[PDB]
């Protein structure tokens, strides 16, 4: 959805990764995700969480692609 | 180049956290006579098609411990 359409949620995006230019790369998170991942109060069961990609040249997409990122 | 001796020019600082540097690699800037041998082109974004199996990078860390005294200049 759009903020445009629907304001069930106060805020709905919390940034890693900017235009990185390594697609392999092991970084620290910032303590802004850190608040940002309490930083709701509304509970915690009742919202879910996705992921995002945007990135540019992948004009192209072979038979099977492979996605690993995890948290530590 | 088999013929002539080949000048590599690098930049080697890990700890430059500036968000547009990133480590490269270049061919050919200086000439071997200590002359300039041309300008400097990326090559970081090409060395994972070169057949570099990690073998042609170099990232120098002057000071391990950041006690702001740099060992290597």
């Amino acid at each position: 959805v759009n903020n445009d359409t629907r304001n069930v949620d106060k805020n709905n995006a919390i940034l890693l990764v900017s235009n990185s230019t390594n697609s392999q790369a092991y970084v620290d998170l910032t303590n802004a995700v850190s608040d940002a991942v309490y930083g709701s109060t509304n509970t915690d069961s009742n919202v879910n969480i996705g992921f995002a990609m945007y990135f540019t040249g992948v004009g192209d997409l072979a038979a099977k692609e492979v996605i690993v990122m995890d948290f530590f | 180049d088999p013929t002539d001796e080949d000048s590599w020019t690098f930049a080697t600082n890990t700890k430059n956290t500036t968000s547009s540097f990133n480590v490269d690699t270049f061919y050919q800037v200086f000439d071997e006579n200590g002359a300039s041998g041309g300008s400097a082109l990326t090559l970081r974004t090409t060395l994972s098609s070169l057949m570099c199996e990690d073998n042609c990078v170099l990232t120098l860390d002057v000071d391990a411990q950041s006690s702001g005294t740099p060992v290597v200049t």
